[PDB]
């Protein structure tokens, strides 16, 4: 039941700790949704804004991981963590 | 610097204790600081060079007998006036208010002139005068 | 000038239908139990929502949140943005990017299926003003509206 | 400057020292002001208002801020003792007249718009 | 019929056609027995027993932020990228172009005064709209003094 | 609610309660209280009075300007009743005399006025009405003030089947009537008492527990066609009770044991003063008899309140019965009277 | 002219009267509802209008130094009348 | 005097009250900050609130000054300053027919000295400082309310309390004695913006920031 309803992605445009999650976007965020193309997944950026992961399950529950100073590698691992299960 | 007796303060001056203002009316309102607009109606600038401190308004309603204003809100009248944003949060923070503060906002230069209204080959040449 | 019409058609209390089947005053405690009573009764897409024009952010992830909580996720708009593709993930889909101020710095504007004079009067304004002094030139797709 | 001038206490114990002073002060006074202004209350009752009066600042951390309060409370013990205070005074403290305010959400939301 | 603040009655944020979002201030009370939307649905919400955690207005703006940050940034245009990725994303869709020609909702004045629920029951907007329909000597009015 | 009813403000003295409220009986014991308690909040006052305004000055300063409108009326006249009910959502009937007069007898003011003024509240189309009868109003009763209260109570349900019927014990307070009523017997020796007390139990009921309850049936939408008996928290003999009357009172106590008959031929005697009698046959009656309990009924405590015993208000009763020796003492000085239970 | 509710209470002249469910009518019972009879739009209709032969007269309200600040009024509209914004007497150039 | 609506401006004494500010600030710098002459001729001296005491003497005592007098000692409500509260003392002297002005400044928390051994007056004057602005006076001999009501809460001459304070009077009838309650209006005080948009007097003008 407890299904996955939406990710949200929470990032800044400048800040050196959300690159990991900007070069995520850039380069692998259209593979993710043309995988997942009934997931929203809300990409929100903002100025001096740690970057932040939000799922959201079913009934109105949310978990965040942090993603400051992640690596591209290490966003979609926890993407896909998240996406799949794991977590 | 002075013979004081110098006694060692923490830096968070709170003075919410003694000013004898009910509790309702510290952590419930919220303050707003700000330089007033100027009124449209009037091209004056003398109203805009202060910064204010205002409460959030509270409700009015109409008086049974004379239909007049009522009100149960002491702060609905109080207005502070301050040199600088940094005196009305300062004295906003001694006193326990939870404030919203939002930057001056003052006209941009432009670039006025008067032969620009009869130019030779531009858009800013006037129809009537 | 239309706060003329704040003072006319007010929904000022709580309404419920009667046995007959019309609308009456009733308290905020009866409405909202009958609405609760509806609500922790249907579920997922059996509840949905639809936000009007003039709601604000707070209102909307209230409802979104209520709604969420009986795994509704159909929480809709009446004003339709193209959801194919990218939708709503990126931002900068659905929002002025240049911003208000940024027509002024543009050597041409293209205005598509719209009529800014009406539809937002001060963004027109602007281009005017840029039109004027800067030599903005500009075309449209559309209805060759004044 | 960086340092300030005390009022009387130069430190928080000092502070705390007059506070109990004071405290005990009003605990022995209760009892004659129960009496004296003929109040309709218990001496268990005066005295949990002298502590629940007190207990209000025990949030206050400045050592000025608690002398203040000490020197407001030993004023109001002299109106009490002195009876320059009336019995409509006294009774203040306890909020008889007025209805008791709704706390939750749901009850301040049915009688109005303040938070 | 839930009873809820018209903007003028209730300190909220909207966010414009650019991005920026921006706060009213309550200027009155709303009418009657009307009440604060958010504060609606969060009764509503604890009624149903599925109280939404949050009882401020400090609170539900907090909410606001963890859903989307940039709700909070008052009178702040934050920047949105990756035009190119929703480029790429939107060339899937393939779908085709009506004849249709393109016709706005409003193509003259009168279509611009009513347009929402407020200006819909505005009678200085139906003034309007009879003053631009017929003519000036329509809507008349005494100014005499 | 008409838009001039919506309630407004913070529940102060400039405030809107949306309660428009007609108190009959507004100038007596209670109706001084639940008075007040309507114009602390803002309520819109209908104050219809017989005696002499002068004595309704009292009621004066209770609310707001212009919350508070007096205007005459006659108990035996439904014009009157109509014109001091016609714009109320809530009427409130207190009007009660202890004694007959040559003009009205306890049928009058226990049935035919309080019918009047259900019958004219039902017609004018006022939504609330809350009637005060009596804890031990029996149509078996031994007094005509309690066999009046039952009919009282069967025709204003006929009238008004809407109504709230509340039923106070012997009510406790400033001007009472019960505790200075005890007190008062010190002026004629000892303390006379049929079979000396000793069979009589009491639970008598603080007036502002009383006025509180009245509001909060005004304001309970649950409390249409309903019946409560506002009973006290604690039940006492009779001579426990006067006992701690006169000890809190700090006047020596002897009791004796008047019989039935003689006390009967006493209040008889009483009677016959032309201005609000001291006794009489029938209070002689109704205060050697028990109160009743009626468990089935809804109460104070159903109404979100909590009782206030009489070892808590007593003092500020009795302290005017107080000697200039006794006068400024404490109200623990003595202890609380035995209590008899259920 | 000052008319009468539906309820029977007397309409003011500024278009005043509760109306037929409003609990505030119980303030004018045994008493009387207080309105001036003397309907000051009604009166100032029953002036004539004066025939000035120019296209600019003057109104100070009479009495001088006793009347309003004085004010000029246009006359040149020929379906209108130029009336004084402070004390509404009409006036409008001959037979135009 | 062609000018008979102005008012005439008088420079011998605003000299001798300039001469004398001179004297005051030289013979103690230790506590004088600043002393000015208005253009109508009125003497400031503005010091540190250390020196209360010492100028106050100073001013009584001093042959050439002599100011046996205090007219008046008031506080003034400043919210923007960081030492809110301005202390007024306004003393003259009848043997050189003068009249001089003193001021210091205060915080909410910081004791000023009381001056009740240089003038008798100030007995009730601090009081009545203490009382509308909450300023604390150190070695008062009896500091305590002096307007307001007993057990009053607040010091209602602050620039941020209210008019109508917080709490009302009545009598109630229920519990037989006058009460007090949250305050009630039933008609709110109607706050008026007076202020014009255009700049009255120039040579007042702050330069900008
Ligand atoms: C035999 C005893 C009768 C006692 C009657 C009684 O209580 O009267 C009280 C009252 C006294 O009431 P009072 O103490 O309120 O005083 C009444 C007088 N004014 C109103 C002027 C203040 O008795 C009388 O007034 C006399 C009545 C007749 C007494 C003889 C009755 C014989 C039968
Ligand atoms: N007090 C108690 O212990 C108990 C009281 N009750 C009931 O409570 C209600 C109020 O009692 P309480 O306030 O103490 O009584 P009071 O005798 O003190 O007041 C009675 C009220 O009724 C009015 N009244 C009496 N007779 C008439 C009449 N013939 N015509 C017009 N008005 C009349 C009085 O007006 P005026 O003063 O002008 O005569 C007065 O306003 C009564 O219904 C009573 O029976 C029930 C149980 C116990
Ligand atoms: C007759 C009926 C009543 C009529 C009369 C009703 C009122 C009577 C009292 C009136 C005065 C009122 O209490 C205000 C004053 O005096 S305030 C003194 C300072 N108060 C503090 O709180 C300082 C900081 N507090 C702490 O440091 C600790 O928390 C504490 C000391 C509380 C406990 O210390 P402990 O070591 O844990
Ligand atoms: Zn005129």
């Amino acid at each position: 039941k407890l299904g996955l309803r939406e990710i949200r992605i929470h990032l800044c445009q400048r800040s050196p700790g959300s690159q990991g999650v900007r070069d995520f976007i850039e380069k692998r965020y259209v593979e993710l949704k043309k995988a997942n193309p009934d997931l929203p997944i809300l990409i929100r950026e903002c100025s001096d804004v740690q970057p932040k992961l939000w799922a959201r399950y079913a009934f109105g529950q949310e978990k965040n991981v942090s993603l400051n100073n992640f690596s591209a590698d290490q966003v979609t691992r926890t993407l896909e963590n998240v996406l799949s299960g794991k977590a | 610097t002075q013979d004081t007796q110098l006694i060692a303060v923490d830096e968070k001056l709170d003075i919410t204790t003694l000013t004898g203002v009910p509790e309702e009316h510290i952590k419930t309102r919220k303050v707003r600081i700000f330089v007033p607009a100027r009124n449209n109606m009037q091209s004056g600038v003398n109203n805009t060079k202060k910064w204010k401190m205002e409460f959030d308004t509270r409700e009015r309603w109409e008086n049974p007998l004379m239909g007049w204003s009522s009100t149960a809100d002491p702060l609905s009248n109080l207005v502070l006036t301050f040199s600088t944003k940094e005196d009305a949060v300062a004295f906003a923070e001694k006193n326990g208010w939870s404030f919203d503060v939002e930057e001056r906002k003052v006209p941009k230069p432009k670039s006025k002139s008067y032969g620009a209204n009869f130019s030779w080959n531009k858009r800013t040449r006037v129809s009537t005068k | 000038f239309a706060y003329d019409g704040l003072k006319r058609q007010r929904l000022t209390q709580p309404m419920i239908r009667n046995e007959k089947g019309l609308l009456t005053y009733t308290t905020w405690e009866d409405a909202l139990s009958r609405v609760a009573g509806m609500l922790q009764s249907f579920q997922g897409n059996d509840v949905a929502a639809i936000a009007g024009g003039l709601v604000d952010a707070e209102a909307l992830v209230a409802l979104k949140d209520l709604l969420n909580r009986v795994d509704s996720d159909s929480l809709c708009t009446e004003e339709v943005f193209p959801t194919a593709g990218a939708g709503t993930d990126l931002r900068s889909n659905y929002l002025l990017n240049t911003t208000i101020a940024g027509v002024e710095e543009a050597d041409v504007i293209l205005l598509v299926g719209t009529n800014p004079r009406f539809e937002a009067p001060l963004f027109n304004a602007r281009i005017r003003k840029s039109w004027l002094h800067n030599d903005l030139k500009v075309a449209l797709i559309g209805s060759p509206v004044d | 400057g960086t340092s300030v001038k005390p009022i009387f206490s130069r430190d928080m114990n000092e502070a705390k020292r007059r506070v109990r002073e004071l405290y005990r002060a009003w605990y022995r006074e209760v009892p004659n002001t129960v009496h004296l202004f003929q109040l309709d209350i218990s001496v268990k009752q005066g005295r949990d208002k002298v502590r629940e009066m007190f207990m209000k600042n025990a949030h206050v951390t400045d050592p000025r801020v608690v002398d203040l309060l000490v020197i407001k409370g030993k004023m109001e013990l002299e109106e009490t003792i002195n009876v320059w205070k009336q019995r409509t005074h006294i009774m203040r403290f306890f909020h008889e007249t007025e209805a008791p305010r709704p706390t939750d959400f749901l009850s301040k939301f049915y009688v109005g718009h303040d938070p | 019929i839930l009873p809820g603040a018209a903007y003028t009655e209730k300190s909220a944020t909207y966010v414009n056609t650019e991005g920026r979002a921006q706060q009213t201030k309550v200027a009155v009370t709303p009418p009657g027995l009307a009440r604060e939307d958010w504060k609606i649905i969060r009764a509503l919400s604890e009624i149903a027993g599925m109280t939404l955690p949050y009882d401020t207005l400090d609170q539900v703006r907090s909410r606001l932020e963890e859903v989307s940050p940039n709700l909070v940034r008052y009178d702040d245009v934050e920047g949105a990228n990756y035009f190119q990725q929703a480029n790429e994303l939107s060339k899937l869709v393939n779908q085709q172009l009506l004849a249709d020609p393109l016709v706005p909702p409003q193509l003259t004045i009168k279509d611009f005064y009513m347009t929402d629920s407020i200006s819909r029951a505005s009678q200085t907007m139906a003034k309007c709209v009879k003053a631009v329909t017929e003519g000036i000597q329509a809507v008349e009015e005494p100014s005499i003094c | 609610l008409h838009h001039a009813l919506i309630p407004h403000g913070k529940g102060g003295r400039s405030s809107v309660s949306g309660i428009v409220a007609t108190v009959f009986g507004a100038t007596g014991f209670l109706g001084r209280y639940v008075v007040n308690h309507l114009g602390r909040m803002g309520s819109q006052v209908i104050v219809p009075y017989r005696c002499e305004p002068y004595d309704t000055m009292h009621l004066r300063p209770m609310g707001d300007l212009g919350q508070i409108i007096f205007m005459e009326w006659n108990g035996k006249d439904k014009d009157s009743i109509r014109k001091v009910v016609e714009h109320s959502n809530v009427v409130i009937n207190l009007v009660g005399r202890e004694w007959e007069t040559k003009n009205f007898d306890f049928e009058d003011v226990f049935v035919k006025i309080p019918h009047a003024i259900a019958q004219v509240s039902k017609e004018a189309g006022v939504e609330k009405l809350i009637h005060i009868s009596h804890l031990n109003a029996d149509i078996k009763s031994p007094s005509r003030y309690l066999r009046s209260k039952a009919v009282g109570e069967k025709e204003v349900r006929a009238a008004f089947p809407e109504a709230t019927i509340i039923k106070p014990s012997d009510i406790f307070g400033r001007e009472d009537r019960f505790l200075n009523y005890f007190a008062s017997m010190r002026w004629f020796g000892g303390v006379p008492l049929i079979s000396l007390g000793k069979e009589t139990v009491k639970q008598p009921v603080y007036i502002v527990d009383v006025s509180k309850g009245i509001i909060n049936a005004i304001k309970d939408p649950d409390a249409k066609g309903k019946t409560f008996a506002f009973v006290g928290p604690n039940r006492y003999l009779l001579f426990d009770l006067v006992q701690y009357i006169f000890a809190v009172a700090y006047r020596p106590f002897l009791p004796y044991p008047l019989p039935h008959f003689a006390y009967r031929w006493v209040g008889r005697l009483f009677e016959v003063s032309p201005f609000e009698p001291w006794t009489t046959r029938d209070k002689v009656e109704r205060v050697h008899m028990s109160d009743m309990t009626l468990p089935h009924l809804p109460g104070l405590e159903d109404l979100g309140i909590q009782a206030t015993p009489l070892e808590l208000k007593a003092i500020e009763v009795l302290r005017r019965h107080r000697t200039y020796r006794w006068l400024t003492s404490e109200m623990e000085d003595v202890k609380p009277a035995k209590t008899v239970n259920i | 002219g000052v008319r009468t509710s539906p309820t029977g209470e007397k309409v003011t002249h500024t278009g005043q009267a509760y109306d037929d469910g409003d609990y505030r009518r119980v303030r004018f019972s045994d008493r009387q509802k207080e309105v001036n009879e003397n309907f000051a739009i009604d009166l100032i209709a029953e002036q004539p209008v004066s025939e000035v032969g120019s296209r600019v007269i003057s109104c100070d309200g009479g009495g001088g130094a006793l009347g309003h600040p004085r004010v000029y009024i246009n006359l040149d509209k020929e379906t209108k009348t130029g009336t004084c914004g402070y004390c509404g007497l009409q006036f409008r150039q001959p037979h135009h | 005097d062609t000018r008979p609506t102005i008012r005439p401006r008088n420079d011998v004494v605003h000299k001798q009250l300039s001469a004398f500010g001179q004297y005051v600030a030289e013979i103690l710098p230790k506590y004088v900050q600043q002393v000015q002459v208005s253009c109508f001729n009125e003497l400031e001296i503005f010091i540190h609130p250390d020196g209360v005491i010492p100028v106050l003497t100073f001013l009584r005592d001093h042959t050439n000054a002599q100011f046996k007098s205090l007219a008046d000692l008031t506080a003034v409500d400043v919210p923007t300053r960081q030492n809110r509260f301005e202390i007024v003392y306004n003393l003259l002297s009848l043997r050189f027919n003068s009249r001089i002005r003193v001021k210091t400044y205060t915080d909410e928390l910081t004791p000023i000295e009381s001056s009740v051994t240089v003038y008798k007056a100030a007995n009730w004057y601090e009081r009545e400082i203490w009382d509308m602005f909450g300023v604390f006076f150190a070695n008062h001999p009896d500091l305590r309310r002096i307007l307001t009501d007993y057990g009053f809460e607040g010091h209602p001459f602050r620039k941020d309390f209210p008019l109508s304070g917080y709490v009302e009077l009545r009598y109630d009838d229920e519990v037989k004695r006058v009460v007090a309650e949250p305050v009630e209006l039933a008609q709110e005080f109607r706050k008026f913006d007076l202020n014009s948009p255009w700049e009255a007097f120039p040579a007042y003008r702050q330069p900008p920031e």
